[PDB]
């Protein structure tokens, strides 16, 4: 099924030919090594060039961050490795590493080791704690060693790709390769490891225009990806998403599904040939290097697919697997605020679609999983499929038996007891739908609220909402935008009176239907009502609640957390992070 | 060093008569800073200008 | 005045490695040398004078054999030479030879090369001899109407320094520069004209600002900084004007330029002691400390928060 | 006749109204 | 400016965000500014943040200045607990875990705080003695061990606490008599030497002089608390046996350095005091030593007030 990845451009950096890209683990930085002998550091949040290192007049083919030492390590065609402090811009060290061009640098994640590969057919291991001594030389390639990658699951192993048409897997401490993979008809330019624990896969790209996926335990080719029109210059597994990213001298980046091996998307930004790809663990940002510059793309939503029922059952998706945790199973353990909860996780099975969103219905009996342009409604206890269909968006009504789906930008369908009740076309189209007491429909002109039963327009609001949160009483509604949020009071009695008398009904609905209680200049990421208190997480990683025009901070969060729910019995608010760590606050 | 002995002829400050918003006129710090940087600031305390 | 008490615009500590050229050698190279030899001889003469050597015998040699040259490098080196050379007798009278140099300045102010005019105008900002400036005043005024912004911006600075030091030579300078500021389009020329009015005639600077006050947010950062400096000086001298400018300074806290934000926050604290104004300025400083990556900025802006706390 | 949310300059007006409430 | 101080007090939690900077001087100035802005309204939040930062320094072993930053956090928490005694009960247990740290300077600052707190705050004496007994076996530095022995010797007031101190001292000495035990060990009839036995074999007998003072204080207090003469005499004889076995070790060839004549005189004095059990010696060891600490602490506080008053005058 086609993975609907929302692909957003975060950075566009025009420069000379980019030969390597890397992402900083903690800072919003992209490293780009240029063909003109300069290395640039871009901030992808501010879209600014932060740092520039003039390395040499010759191409810099490899550059890597060493975040733990505040270093940038560069390998240039002058056969020199240069180490720079990225804070002081000072050159810490410089040495001749190889007798020919340096093609790739791999930094060991925990040990003081750098692996370098060269056109001299050698791979060398350097120990920086031993004054950059060469600790080992790996011999056995018969042509240029284009790329090296350390195994993320076993840091003592690395793979090398060579123009000799071979892939060799090496072990630190062995002068001989553990094995050689053969099967490319031309030189191999790129290699990467699958990061997930479930599969022993390698990916390689070659001048034969093929991308091959290998099982490194069985030493077999699992799959061949065909479709690039020129040499494949880069191939990688995404660390978080079930996708493969391949780049080619054809100027295209292709995104493939990592389990079905189908082409999902083809990106062409008009920057000529693609040379390099970098991804970061725990991030959906992907850096792409081209002949005319570099681009950062954000792939999909950063929000984890997770939902909590009113009883404290949490369901989340870990890739395609659905897992359940139960807060009631913790027993009398002293829970501290902001600490990770020790939850017993139960595997519920794999979903047929890639879950982008998971939501319980208001009574917790059913769970909807939305992904790949489909929705599947499961029973919350046993994940039995109860209903399925095609939808772009899904929204539950306040009534646990009703839901709406957005089938297209012009058609909204309302379902009751899993049967289609009504289909209507909103006057200005439907760009998004929101559930709750009223059916919210976002259009290009603003927000319209409709009655779930009659599909009558209650009120139009000139605002572009991102989220709409209703109170359990149905009297209060939060409309969150990209810049601010508004608290509105819904005057249900005035709406009923206006529907009976037809007084005050206009083309924009009932004028008296909503009263504005407040406007707050904070960005809501996630929100929940508890009585007349609106609890939310801000863009600045604060946990706040709004009550009576006052904002009260509950806690300062050290990372982006997502609101799951509030359990009144436990006096605790539950939050989840991107890593599916659940925390609670009193 | 800030507690100057209040003299009988010193002004009596009636806080009830002073408008709440009277910022004390600080000397122009930019002009003082420029004069200090040029070395033309006579040090206030030590060189009695009448020495 | 001794060379140590004199105004020094240039210091050059070149090790005189080679035998210090004799005054006779320098004189021969200046008289008979090619343009390169004359250029090197003139550089050596400038360095020797800067290091405290008195070469009065070379003055007329430079006037006769170097001053009439049209070489751009020699023209610029001559401006540095005229900056440092003694122009007066020990008794403070102008040297008779300087009349010949005054005609050369007039020719350079009328030169077809705009950079020679602009460099000569910049040199005239350092001239302290009123008798040399008086015959140049018509040529300096004509440079305000020059087609190149490079000439106009330096002509404003020359008029400002002449007015400041010798008001009697150009008593109409504040009016002339106000009319220039209203009609000017170049941002650097506008800044230099506005800067002159801040120091020479604050009322005319305020009149100009009053016409543009609603547009200040759309101005370039350089002009915004000089406007913040005017607002500070005016509100410091006349506390009643604070109420007029608070709204303008608060809008400048939202400037795209971090330099303008910093100066606007510092000025806002001097305009208002109200808790809301201090909170807005303090938040602007905190936001600058968090967003700015440079530790120099972080430390200095932290010291502004410490100064705020002392109240 | 759509409900207009957000007027440009309201933040400056709110700041000025706060300063006036503080006696400036 | 006293008018601005109150506005900055509301911003203390924002100023503490600057502690995210790894630079030690920035952290030092930030902690000093936060400590100067501490009020009854913000002390609880401040202490919670500072405790979290102290705990983070244990997990982040990598920065060279981590130990100096830990020492600064300990001093800041000390000054907060002296100004706001209600916070001392929450701070002391966390700070006492650092007595086992390899950083002697941080452990010394904690020990000085605990000594001041146990003297000023009678309600904390029980908590401090109980926690000191828990951490006592984990202390690595001789200076910190000596200071912990003195606190236990001066403030143990219950019969159970005095017996617990004697049990931990015996555990830290190992088998007694020490000379006979070491000769048997050499005869076969870092070797995890109990910390006190390690220090004595390394030739640091000044710890034994402090131990003799501690044992004298607790033995005289035990005689006052226990009515059974046989138990009194047994406990005094046990304390004297520990001093005698240390003197025998110190005069033997077994330690790296022989005991000093000054340490021999001090331990011999303590043995003589325990043999005579005179009421004068009991008042000197159990009242006058504590009064001398109280006078020293009050004198220090008067000089600080006088220096501040001379600056204000």
């Amino acid at each position: 099924m086609p993975l609907r990845l929302d692909i957003k451009r975060k950075l566009t950096a025009r420069s000379d030919r980019v030969k390597s890209v890397d992402l900083h683990p903690t800072e919003p930085w992209m490293l780009a090594s240029l063909y003109n002998g300069s290395v640039c550091v871009w901030n992808h949040e501010t879209q600014t060039l932060v740092k520039t290192f003039e390395v040499c007049d010759l191409p810099v083919r490899a550059a890597k961050f060493v975040a733990r030492k505040n270093w940038v390590v560069t390998g240039a065609d002058d056969m020199q490795i240069r180490v720079f402090n990225y804070n002081t811009l000072e050159r810490v060290h410089m040495f001749e590493a190889h007798s020919d061009y340096i093609r790739c640098i791999a930094v060991h994640p925990t040990q003081p080791f750098i692996l370098t590969s060269s056109d001299d057919m050698l791979i060398k291991l350097w120990d920086w704690d031993k004054k950059w001594s060469c600790s080992q030389v790996f011999e056995g390639h018969t042509h240029y060693v284009m790329q090296i990658v350390i195994n993320p699951k076993d840091n003592n192993q690395f793979a090398s790709a060579s123009l000799d048409r071979t892939i060799k897997v090496w072990q630190l401490g062995s002068s001989s390769p553990n094995f050689t993979l053969e099967g490319h008809e031309k030189g191999v330019n790129c290699i990467d490891y699958y990061s997930g624990g479930d599969k022993p896969y390698l990916i390689s790209g070659a001048d034969d225009r093929l991308v091959k996926i290998w099982d490194y335990q069985n030493k077999t080719c699992v799959q061949t990806l065909e479709g690039h029109a020129q040499n494949v210059s880069c191939a990688s597994f995404h660390p978080e998403l079930p996708i493969i990213i391949t780049g080619s001298e054809d100027g295209t980046v292709r995104i493939w599904h990592s389990s079905t091996y189908r082409l999902e998307s083809t990106l062409n930004y008009g920057m000529e040939r693609v040379w390099c790809v970098a991804s970061l663990r725990g991030s959906n940002n992907v850096a792409l290097g081209y002949d005319e510059g570099s681009i950062i793309v954000k792939l999909g939503r950063e929000e984890p697919a997770m939902s909590m029922d009113a009883n404290g059952k949490i369901i989340w998706a870990k890739h395609s697997e659905v897992q359940q945790a139960n807060l009631k199973a913790m027993g009398d353990t002293e829970i501290k605020d902001g600490e990770r909860l020790p939850l017993a996780v139960k595997d519920m099975g794999s979903c047929e679609i890639y879950p982008q969103t998971i939501q319980h219905n208001p009574n917790g009996r059913f769970v909807v999983v939305c992904g790949d342009g489909e929705y599947i409604i499961y029973t919350a206890m046993a994940l039995r499929n109860k209903s399925f269909g095609s939808a772009q968006e899904f929204a539950w009504a306040h009534d646990s038996s009703e839901y709406a789906i957005r089938e297209s930008n012009s058609i909204v369908k309302i379902f009751k007891n899993f049967k289609e009740k009504k289909s209507f076309k909103p006057d200005f189209g439907a760009e998004s739908i929101y559930g709750g007491f009223l059916l919210g429909v976002r259009s290009v002109n603003g927000l319209a609220f409709y009655d779930w039963e009659n599909t009558e327009l209650i009120r139009r609001i000139e605002i572009q909402p991102k989220h709409i949160f209703w109170s359990d009483s149905g009297e209060l509604v939060c409309i969150a935008t990209e810049e601010s949020f508004f608290i509105l009071k819904y005057l249900s009695e005035k709406v009923l009176a206006a529907q009976e008398t037809h007084e005050g009904v206009t083309e924009d609905g009932i004028e008296d239907a909503f009263e504005v209680l407040g406007e707050i200049q904070e960005i809501v990421k996630t929100g929940l009502w508890v009585g007349d208190c609106f609890i939310y997480t801000s863009s600045v990683n604060r946990l706040n609640y709004y009550v009576g025009g006052e904002i009260v901070t509950i806690a300062h969060l050290d990372r982006t957390m997502y609101l799951l729910g509030y359990i009144p019995k436990d006096n605790r608010l539950y939050l989840g992070d991107k890593e599916l760590n659940i925390v609670s606050y009193s | 060093k800030r507690n100057v002995t209040v003299q009988p002829d010193d002004p009596i400050s009636f806080m009830q008569l002073t408008a709440k918003n009277e910022m004390n006129c600080k000397e122009d710090q930019f002009q003082l800073s420029l004069l200090a940087a040029m070395g033309n600031t006579q040090r206030k305390e030590a060189a009695d200008p009448l020495a | 005045m001794t060379a140590a008490e004199n105004v020094c615009y240039t210091l050059i500590n070149v090790p005189m490695d080679s035998e210090p050229p004799s005054e006779i050698s320098l004189k021969n190279d200046l008289e008979k040398g090619d343009v390169k030899s004359k250029t090197e001889a003139l550089k050596k003469v400038i360095i020797m004078i800067l290091n405290g050597e008195k070469l009065p015998g070379l003055l007329m040699t430079i006037i006769r054999f170097v001053l009439p040259l049209q070489d751009h490098t020699i023209k610029k080196l001559l401006l540095v030479f005229w900056e440092i050379v003694p122009k007066t007798t020990p008794d403070g009278r102008l040297l008779h030879e300087m009349i010949l140099v005054c005609d050369a300045y007039r020719k350079d102010l009328q030169h077809p090369n705009e950079f020679i005019r602009g460099s000569t105008l910049r040199f005239l900002c350092k001239l302290k001899e009123a008798e040399l400036l008086e015959p140049l005043m018509p040529a300096i005024r004509a440079c305000l109407e020059h087609r190149h912004s490079y000439v106009r911006r330096n002509a404003v600075l020359a008029i400002y320094t002449i007015y400041r030091n010798f008001e009697h030579l150009i008593p109409d300078a504040p009016e002339l520069i106000h009319d220039f500021l209203v009609n000017e389009k170049d941002a650097s020329c506008k800044r230099n004209a506005f800067m002159m009015l801040i120091h020479a005639d604050q009322d005319r600077a305020l009149d100009y600002l009053s016409t543009c006050i609603d547009q200040v947010q759309t101005f370039g950062d350089i002009l915004q900084l000089v406007i913040v400096e005017l607002i500070y000086k005016v509100c410091h001298a006349n506390p009643s004007e604070r109420a007029r400018f608070i709204r303008c300074i608060y809008n400048l806290l939202q400037s795209s330029s971090p330099a303008v934000k910093y100066e606007a926050a510092g000025t806002l604290v001097t305009l208002s002691s109200a808790p809301t104004a201090i909170k807005a300025a303090a938040q602007c400083y905190i936001d600058l400390i968090i967003k700015e990556s440079d530790n120099n900025v972080k430390l200095i802006v932290l010291d502004r928060l410490v100064e705020l706390k002392e109240h | 006749k759509a409900l207009k949310l957000g007027a440009k300059g309201k933040e400056v007006d709110n700041f000025v109204d706060k300063l006036k409430s503080e006696g400036e | 400016h006293p008018a601005h101080e109150r506005v900055l007090q509301d911003l203390v939690m924002d100023i503490l965000r600057v502690l995210s900077t790894p630079d030690l001087e920035v952290r030092k100035k930030t902690l000093q500014l936060a400590l100067d802005l501490v009020s009854s309204r913000n002390v609880e939040e401040l202490v919670i943040v500072l405790k979290k930062e102290v705990i983070k320094t244990n997990n982040v072993s990598e920065h060279e200045d981590t130990d100096k930053y830990r020492q600064l956090l300990v001093r800041t928490l000390h000054s907060c607990s002296v100004r706001f005694p209600d916070m001392a009960a929450n701070v002391i247990p966390v700070l006492m875990e650092f007595l086992s740290d390899s950083n002697e300077a941080a452990a010394a600052d904690v020990l000085e705080f605990v000594r001041e707190a146990i003297q000023r705050f009678d309600n904390l004496r029980m908590l401090i003695v109980e926690k000191m007994l828990e951490v006592f076996h984990a202390i690595k530095s001789v200076k910190i061990y000596r200071g912990a022995l003195w606190i236990l010797g001066e403030y143990c007031s219950t019969k159970e606490d005095i017996q617990s101190v004697m049990t931990e001292v015996r555990r830290s000495l190992g088998e007694i008599p020490i000379v006979e035990s070491e000769i048997k060990k050499e005869a076969g009839e870092e070797e995890d030497r109990p910390p006190l036995r390690g220090f004595l074999l390394d030739g640091d007998f000044f710890v034994a002089a402090s131990l003799a003072t501690t044992l004298t204080k607790i033995a005289l207090r035990y005689v006052a608390l226990v009515q059974e003469k046989k138990k009194q005499n047994s406990f005094v004889a046990e304390a004297m046996l520990l001093m005698a076995t240390i003197l025998h070790l110190g005069k033997s060839s077994l330690p790296k350095k022989p005991i000093t004549d000054d340490d021999v005189d001090r331990i011999s004095l303590c043995l003589k005091v325990l043999s005579e059990c005179s009421p004068l010696m009991n008042d000197i060891f159990n009242k006058e030593c504590r009064q001398s600490l109280s006078q020293m602490l009050s004198a220090k506080l008067e000089e600080e007030k006088l220096s501040q008053k001379k600056e204000s005058e």
